[PDB]
RNA sequence: GUUACAGACUUAAGCAGUGGAGCAUGUUAUUUAAUUCGAUAAUCCACGACUAACCUUACCAUAUUUUGAAUAUUAUAAUAAUUAUAAUUAUUAUAUUACAGGCGUUACAUUGUUGUCUUUAGUUCGUGCUGCAAAGUUUUAGAUUAAGUUCAUAAACGAACAAAACUCCAUAUAUAUAAUUUUAAUUAUAUAUAAUUUUAUAUUAUUUAAUAUAAAGAAAGGAAUUAAGACAAAUCAUAAUGAUCCUUAUAAUAUGGGUAAUAGACGUGCUAUAAUAAAAUGAUAAUAAAAUUAUAUAAAAUAUAUUUAAUUAUAUUUAAUUAA
């Protein structure tokens, strides 16, 4: 039994909830700088910690959380509060998200394969052999470094061992 | 499943204060102690 | 809950001999006694032709039937070309035949889904009702002739321990 | 229809009073309004939403979903009591219901109902005594089904006593109940000599048991089997001399000796009445 | 009786309003998927009800095919494989479509849709952008600042009169605002 | 014929007469049929979110034991937590029961708990939860009175809590207790009573349709439709479920010290059939395809000296 | 303010119960990591008349929570017979759900017209300058790997081409062409992002019509349009192209309008 | 190892099969280092098992692990997060016992669940009444229904778990929505209404009930639900738990083998034994439904088998869509 207060819906309370994924070049900057928030652990989707609680100040989001393999349980590692908490904000991220820039990476030319091996026709069939690799490497989703190294081992600029490290 | 999820020893860790009860443990813990008491204790491990 | 049907039977005797007395001659009082007890249409299109929409299984038959001399076009294509088997024609014909008029209304037939003999019942149910809006005094012999009801029969589904609907796998008492 | 703002201020708060001129800017005077028979957004009763409810709306500082609040907000810290209780009448009692030696009582108030007796009398004057307390059994073929049986002599001490007998399966208390019950139906003036004995020396047989119970001088207690004992307690008998003979089943003895008094015992009054004559009682006219 | 209910109360208590479409320019649709019906239709009239406010032409919630997940099991632990028990989940399917509408309007819709979501109920959107043909992102560093105070723009606080306010939001815009941003692409 | 045409088209009104339907609080929404309330359309990450949901639902059965620095172990029963998956948002709900104003100034260990829930600003559990989901989280508590208004409650409580009186074998003043919990509601004259105001209110609002009505199917106000029809006459008449009609409880497994056997004991009061759904307009509904909407049925299996048992609770609700 | 329950010093001439509901919330907030204080003592002191509570007992409850209680001072009430003062589960259910619906009802109502505020005209592009259609998808809570996936969409007679050009187009485009709607569309789910697909996607269509524009020693004009997959997809898909006969229409039988008189009499606008 | 009736896929017709043949699969027996364990009358035998190469697996051979998957207790030390070079916490490491673990044994210790009697019509409780009483009546004269199902008659009157009904699928109609390019509007899906159908004329038996006829209707099915008790029916190999036994072994990991062995036997199937029946062919591609496709569905097209090409099978390479 009391008065319905009104707060007015605005543009900035809807703010977060825009779509991840929108056409225009103004919502992607944002959707960005959202990623970006997250990847920081700004407190998204949870309470602030501020300068209250002092002992217990715990987060999950440690560098391998759901993930098995690095041995150990569960790890509460202790937040900065909002002041003296540093954001991410990486480059490579931007060009990727903002911008549509790609790597593809780089086409194996026929010079670089006659400085190892000898024959022509080997060498035409392993330049063929690394156009086809290409393709398919960009076609899948790994990792930048990592799947050019894969492509290179395919190629056999580098040799089998550097995949197992 | 997701490995890092809440158990019960964290429910100490978070919540100091409240003295919390896990039912099962305790049931089991209390099953050894009656083992123990009627010489149907584990025998104890060898080493070598 | 302590109604009795013989008692509810007797009760209506009363009302009805009541409620016979010669209008004219009945009273007031009898009338409140008694007060306590009481209690779209089709046509053509602009072009002059009944739609009507039949089924059987999975058929479903949209048929124009029109006034002009007796031709068929089932889906889009001549009827012997459609429906190979006979009995199919035949049956589409029916409703044309019990009245007399297979000659008199052109039919464009529209079906879609199941196979052939349910398509042509279809067809065949969709007719008849198109052929009631054209005359409605011949709908109840249209009826009669067994054409107004729509085939209900539908395919049992498998059931879980039975092979088939009905059919089981062999039962072995030793 | 499109009201002005003065008369809206009048009668709706200041904060919705925008958002009410910016609906009657976006929607048209001329306006159709279907009704939405597939699905129903709005409730079947008519609410201008303005007012908060404490029941039928969401409590504003507690936690749920489409709580509109941050995560540290929530104004609840006390959950000993309920959150939102039960609007206008606090009860929810159906027509004809209310909230909860009452045995007793409940037994007498029944009696009342069915057969017109005055309850109170039941629950003061009338003192219940069990003389037995078996648990029997049916051999049914779901199996062995018991069934808790009691008998029960209930008895105003001035002449009036009454046996009941009854029976549950569900446990004894009920089975006492309905003996009780059946007691109290069963009421019966006995006749008795000075408020203290029976007439003559009587003789009865009941079945098995075959009863003889003397009457007594005054001082001379009740000296009978103890079923006898316990019924001349709540009949007010309190001298009598007897044995049981024969049977001494106690169900039995229980319903034998309740006939005897009322059957086998002739007041001297009676007799006088019916022989035509004077049928004096010696030590009366004497005065001890 | 003397009481001035007005229009939004009258609106809300009869069916959705709906603005029509002056081109089929399609803009948006969004499925909302469920396990059942009675949240999902009640949320796409809540959907309806927002777009009409707004100046877009949503269509309607047109009833895609509802699924059927299918599973059959031997009810017993073991054995008894004569006797065996069905299971089904249905995913109902909605189609809502956004028709002429300015992208940030759109955006705003959305936003609001998802702020105020229902519990059973699942949601796609398939945003559509009329692009031409030759395009360049040369031009970068102006495109950016334009792109910025757009932003600004769209996100100014018009009237403190204890209006919504979200702090992560604030903070995008601040991080927006700085120079490091700026900075970022060249 | 106009008005009559105009009646048809905006005739509708709650279900339960003899144009309508059932509303919101005359039937459950089939989503409170599942505990996880979710659809994703990655149906991996639909299934992973309904496992972390299982596994939170554990740890707060964990959690709802306190302790009392080894004197007393007050054991809050707690239903089976709901799992509500906006798109926003994640709520986690759950009814629970415990068992002069002095305590104004000190916080119960019960209170502590339901604090720790979504007070404690940092600390709270359902920040810790929003890390598995990666949306924020709100688990909201229900406090119930009685133990017999939830049905999972009041089997767990039973299994929990009133070991002794059940053990060697159901002693009688509790199986007294069990049977006159309710006073024994005539729900035929109830379901009755409710059809008959459901039909008044349907009068109601036909006379006022009327009355306004003294091609387009809009009628007058607002006002003048729901004349008499307001938030204290209608919402609680409506109200579906209301009355603990009838109800079993079965205990089962090795409840007798002497014997080796098994011991079913059943206890049964009321009815279970609904007679709102025999005479009117509404109409039962299945929950999973299988128990009529007015059930609720509900074990739960605590461990003896002896072995394994389980106690079955079924409630009727009107 | 909001932050008030953190300064136990401010709250001595508040009210009672005021005073009573910062300690909660005090209590609430730092839950494990409360310590008593003077001022709040002193708060709680004086609030004690409001609570027939002695200043005795008030302060040794604040020094020991429950165990102080306990000394100050049970039956179990469980299966205790009902008063009819609680709804049942699925009554609280079916309350919660109206309340809900109402909630809602009130958004509608107070937040809808209030959104109206946030409105724009549409500002069309011309089909002319912007025949492309690049469609992109986004799941809402999800985080599906479709969300990826844009698909550009063109009729090929909007793209700016002369004839020869057009047909040396959509021979490169093959499968992706079809003939009957003459539209050309791909889709690209090869990279991370959704963005970076849309800008792979827009190169190849760049490089798509340089081909086409090329005409330098590669014309063309002699490889047939294959037609194959289009006629694949038709066979796949049923059709519904027959009509009514047009000469088979019989106007003259068509229902003629029926005078009503009584409306024709009501009429008079 | 009894009486009397009533019932249906019980029998009788009828249609197609099994039993003969070969193969598949399960079982048995025997074999084997191991052929893992259970199910084994109806109520086991393509059953547990909706796929045994490795895995799964539990079995066997040979190797090698010994606080091990947990929880708690007690100590040393190292790294990382947080704060304003110290400290607080969280973790990890090495140990330290209680133990952990056990598809080991007992569903004749249990849970839950399931099979069969069973969609069979039974199973009980109040208040009254009868009998000294255990009990009986209610819950049945006689009939009827699919039916403790309505009639009727009755010391009974009500009430519960079953039955029926509400439920789902399918059907008919109406309304709503779908800018009829996600179109199939001949549709899909929410919300209703509809029937356990109604009415009347006659002909038999006693106001009704079966047959027939007629006029009114789209009006005709399937699914789920299988009570109480019983069978110490099945399951400790889904899982859990009691008791009991193993603890350098009955626990844990790898490499291979086995579960696929074959005299006879037993079920279930598959393919057959040719002309009321088999094979080639049939591109303005005769006519469906239901369901799956981000641990993917893979179109067109090229190449080889193959002198044309089609067919069928692979390879080449991924067009389209994560979907009316
Ligand atoms: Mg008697
Ligand atoms: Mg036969
Ligand atoms: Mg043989
Ligand atoms: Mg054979
Ligand atoms: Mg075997
Ligand atoms: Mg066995
Ligand atoms: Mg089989
Ligand atoms: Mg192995
Ligand atoms: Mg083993
Ligand atoms: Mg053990
Ligand atoms: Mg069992
Ligand atoms: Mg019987
Ligand atoms: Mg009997
Ligand atoms: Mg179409
Ligand atoms: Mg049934
Ligand atoms: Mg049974
Ligand atoms: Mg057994
Ligand atoms: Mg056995
Ligand atoms: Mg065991
Ligand atoms: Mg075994
Ligand atoms: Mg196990
Ligand atoms: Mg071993
Ligand atoms: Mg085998
Ligand atoms: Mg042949
Ligand atoms: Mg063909
Ligand atoms: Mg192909």
């Amino acid at each position: 039994s009391s008065e319905y207060v009104l707060e007015e819906p605005t543009p900035l309370s809807l703010l977060e909830y825009t779509p991840q994924v929108f056409p225009t070049k103004e919502s992607r900057l944002v959707n960005f700088t959202l990623d970006s928030l997250k990847k920081s652990n700004y407190p998204i989707y949870r309470s602030p910690n501020l300068g209250i609680l002092k002992v217990h100040d715990f987060t999950l989001n440690t560098p391998n959380f759901g993930k098995y393999t690095p041995g150990s349980s569960l790890i509460f590692a202790k937040e900065p509060q909002l002041q003296n908490l540093l954001i991410e904000e990486d480059p490579e991220d931007f060009h990727r998200q903002v911008t549509g820039e790609y790597q593809l990476l780089k086409p194996y030319v026929k010079k670089d394969f006659e400085k190892l091996t000898k024959s022509k026709d080997t060498v035409s069939k392993l330049v063929q052999n690394s156009q086809v690799v290409r393709l398919s490497l960009q076609s899948v989703v790994m990792g930048s470094e990592e799947k050019k190294l894969v492509y290179d081992v395919c190629s056999g600029m580098k040799p089998i061992s550097e995949l197992q490290q | 499943g997701n490995p890092d999820i809440l158990k019960f020893r964290h429910l100490k860790t978070l919540y100091p204060d409240i003295e919390f009860v896990d039912l099962e443990e305790q049931y089991r813990l209390s099953m050894v102690e009656a083992k123990k008491r009627r010489g149907k204790g584990a025998p104890k491990k060898m080493k070598k | 809950t302590k109604l009795k049907p013989t008692q509810y039977t007797q009760l209506l005797y009363m009302l009805n001999k009541l409620h016979n007395i010669d209008p004219q001659l009945t009273n007031d009082e009898i009338t409140s006694e008694l007060s306590q007890y009481y209690k779209k249409i089709k046509t053509l299109d602009e072009f002059g032709r009944s739609i009507a929409v039949g089924k059987r299984k999975s058929s479903t038959a949209k048929v124009f039937v029109v006034r002009g001399t007796g031709e068929i076009l089932v889906n889009g294509r001549q009827l012997n070309d459609y429906f190979l088997k006979m009995k199919d024609r035949e049956s589409i014909m029916y409703p044309l035949q019990v009245i007399e008029s297979v000659g008199k209304y052109n039919i464009f037939a529209t079906t879609s889904g199941g196979g052939p003999t349910g398509q042509a019942e279809s067809i065949m149910h969709a007719i008849a009702k198109a052929l009631v809006v054209f005359n409605p005094l011949l709908k109840s012999r249209l009826h009669k002739a067994g054409v107004l009801t729509r085939d209900y029969r539908h395919v049992e589904r498998k059931k879980p321990g039975k092979k088939k609907a009905r059919k089981m796998p062999t039962w072995v008492k030793r | 229809q499109h009201y002005d703002e003065s008369l809206l201020s009048r009668y709706y708060p200041e904060s919705l009073l925008k958002s009410i001129k910016l609906a009657q800017q976006t929607i048209p005077e001329d306006t159709k309004f279907r009704v939405s028979r597939n699905v129903e957004f709005a409730p079947p009763y008519l609410d201008d939403f303005t007012k908060i409810h404490p029941f039928w709306d969401y409590k504003p500082g507690m936690p749920h979903l489409h709580a509109q609040e941050e995560n540290n907000n929530f104004s609840i810290f006390r959950w000993d009591q309920v959150q939102q209780p039960l609007p206008g009448e606090g009860n929810i009692l159906p027509p004809g219901v209310s909230l909860p030696k009452s045995k007793s009582a409940d037994v007498a108030a029944g009696l009342h109902k069915q057969t017109g007796v005055d309850p109170d009398y039941i629950t003061r004057k009338l003192t219940m005594k069990p003389l037995v307390m078996k648990r029997v059994s049916n051999q049914t073929g779901k199996g062995k089904i018991a069934s808790f049986y009691a008998l029960v002599v209930v008895g105003d001490k001035n002449g009036m006593v009454g046996l009941g007998e009854g029976k549950s399966r569900e446990e004894m208390s009920k089975a006492i109940f309905k003996a009780h019950w059946d007691a109290v139906r069963n009421l019966k003036e006995i006749p008795r000599y000075e408020n203290r004995t029976i007439y003559g020396d009587i003789d009865f047989r009941y079945h098995g048991v075959k009863l003889h119970l003397r009457s007594a001088k005054p001082g001379f207690g009740l000296r009978v089997n103890h079923v006898i004992f316990e019924i001349c307690e709540c009949a007010g008998i309190k001298d009598l001399s007897g044995k049981v003979y024969k049977s001494r089943n106690d169900m039995n003895i229980a319903k034998g000796t309740i006939e005897a008094f009322t059957k086998a015992q002739k007041t001297l009054d009676e007799v006088a009445l019916g022989r035509g004559k004077k049928l004096v009682d010696v030590r009366k006219v004497y005065y001890s | 009786s003397t009481r001035p209910y007005p229009v939004n109360v009258e609106a809300v208590y009869y069916a959705p309003l709906k603005l029509p479409i002056k081109y089929g320019d399609l803009v948006a649709d969004i499925q909302l998927r469920s396990y059942d019906n009675e949240n999902l239709d009640f949320y796409s009239d809540f959907i309806l009800r927002t777009g009409y406010y707004l100046g877009i032409p949503l269509t309607g919630p047109k009833p895609l095919p509802t699924r059927r997940e299918r599973w059959t099991v031997i009810k017993s632990p073991f054995v008894h494989a004569k006797s065996k028990e069905n299971f089904e989940r249905h995913t109902h399917k909605r189609l809502i479509r956004a028709w002429d509408t300015n992208p940030e309007v759109l955006q705003m819709l959305i936003a609001y849709i998802t702020k105020h979501s229902m519990a059973g109920v699942g949601m796609k959107c398939n945003f559509f952008q009329r692009s031409e043909i030759s395009l360049d992102l040369g031009s970068d560093a102006n495109g950016l600042e334009k792109s910025l105070s757009n932003i600004d723009e769209l996100y100014s606080l018009r009237n403190d009169d204890k209006a919504q306010t979200s702090a992560v939001g604030q903070k995008v815009l601040e991080l927006l605002d700085s120079p490091d941003f700026k900075k970022h692409l060249e | 014929n106009n008005m009559k045409r105009m009646l048809n088209n905006n005739n509708m009104n709650p279900a339960g007469a003899n144009g309508n339907i059932n509303n919101k609080l005359q039937h459950l929404n089939n989503m409170n049929n599942w505990n996880t309330q979710i659809y994703n359309y990655n149906k991996n990450m639909e299934i992973m979110n309904t496992m972390n949901d299982k596994l939170i639902n554990k740890l707060l059965y964990k959690m709802m034991t306190l302790k009392l620095n080894n004197m007393n172990i007050n054991k809050i029963i707690m239903s089976k937590t709901i799992n509500q998956h906006s798109l926003n948002k994640l709520n986690i709900k759950f009814y629970y029961y415990n068992n002069n104003n002095n305590n104004n100034y000190y916080m119960n260990m019960m209170n502590k708990l339901m604090n720790i829930m979504n007070n404690n600003m940092n600390n709270n559990l359902c920040n810790i939860l929003s890390y598995y989901y990666k949306k924020k989280v709100t688990i909201e508590p229900i406090k119930l009175s009685y133990i017999y208004l939830n049905s999972d409650i009041f089997s767990k409580y039973i299994s929990l809590n009133d070991m002794d009186k059940y053990n060697n074998g159901i002693l009688t003043n509790y199986q007294r207790m069990l049977n006159n919990i309710m006073p024994k509601l005539n729900d035929h004259n109830i379901s009755m009573n409710y059809i008959n105001n459901i039909n008044n209110i349907n009068n109601n609002k036909y006379n006022n349709m009327i009355n306004l009505l003294n091609n387009n199917n809009y009628i007058g106000n607002i006002n003048n439709i729901y004349n008499n029809m307001t938030i204290d006459n209608i919402p609680m008449d409506i109200l579906m479920y209301k009355y603990l009609v009838g109800w079993s409880i079965k205990f089962k497994g090795r409840l007798s010290n002497n014997n080796g056997r098994t011991s079913t004991t059943n206890l049964l009061n009321g009815t279970f059939n609904n007679k709102k759904y025999l005479w009117s307009n509404i109409n039962n509904n299945y929950k999973l395809n299988y128990i009529p909407s007015n059930h609720n049925l509900y074990n739960n299996s605590n461990i003896n000296k002896n072995g394994k048992y389980n106690i079955k609770v079924k409630l009727n609700f009107i | 303010s909001a932050d008030l329950y953190m300064h136990p010093e401010k709250w001595k001439g508040l009210p009672p119960q005021r005073i009573l509901e910062l300690y909660w919330e005090r209590m609430a907030r730092l839950g494990s990591e409360y310590k008593p204080n003077k001022d709040e003592l002193n708060a709680l002191l004086t609030t004690s008349e409001y609570s027939n509570v002695p200043v005795n007992d008030i302060k040794k409850l604040y020094h020991r929570g429950e165990q102080g209680a306990i000394d100050i001072k049970n039956r179990d009430n469980s299966l205790r017979p009902f008063m009819f003062d609680e709804l049942p589960s699925q009554a609280q259910e079916l309350v919660a759900q109206h309340r809900e619906q109402r909630f809602y009802n009130r958004l509608a109502a107070y937040e809808l017209p209030l959104l109206a505020q946030y409105r724009q005209e549409y500002k069309r592009p011309s089909p002319e300058s912007h025949p492309v259609t690049y469609r992109y998808t986004s799941y809402v809570g999800e985080e599906h790997p479709n969300s990826r996936k844009v698909v550009l969409s063109v009729k090929t007679k909007e793209l700016g081409l002369e004839e020869k050009s057009l047909h040396k187009f959509r021979i490169l485009a093959r499968s992706r062409y079809d003939h009957t709607t003459d539209i050309f569309k791909m889709s690209s789910d090869k990279f991370e992002h959704a963005s970076q697909n849309a800008r792979y996607l827009h190169d190849i269509l760049q490089r798509l019509l340089a081909e086409s524009k090329d005409l330098t020693e590669d014309d063309f004009s002699d490889v047939p349009l294959d037609t194959r997959h289009t006629i694949a997809k038709s066979l796949r898909k049923k059709k519904r192209d027959y009509e009514f006969p047009e000469h088979w229409k019989r106007p003259e039988d068509a229902p003629k309008k029926k005078f009503d008189i009584v409306d024709q009499l009501l009429s008079t606008l």
